[PDB]
């Protein structure tokens, strides 16, 4: 038939993938800053 | 020879196979999105999770 591809919605997933990674790279630089003034 | 008036009035038609229903799987609501997708849907739901 005629499925979506995974080629035609491919821009949410880098999206979602690159969200989680700035997400995880803010949360530890919140707790690199906090850490050190510990 | 001299034929009688037409007991049959008859032409060129076209004949195909006969077709029929397409007994929709069981799992055909899946269709409106590739295999792939539905298999990254869930790697995107254990890794946002």
């Amino acid at each position: 038939t005629s499925a979506l591809s995974l080629s035609n919605v491919a821009g949410v997933f880098y999206i979602l993938v690159g969200g989680l990674g700035l997400a995880m790279l803010v949360a530890l630089i919140e707790f690199c800053y906090k850490s050190r003034a510990e | 020879i001299d034929f009688s008036k037409p007991f049959m009035s008859l032409g060129i038609s076209i004949m195909i196979k006969k077709p029929q229903k397409s007994k929709p799987g069981v799992f055909s609501f899946l269709d409106p999105l590739a295999y792939e997708i539905w298999m990254c849907i869930v790697f995107a739901y254990i890794g946002v999770s």
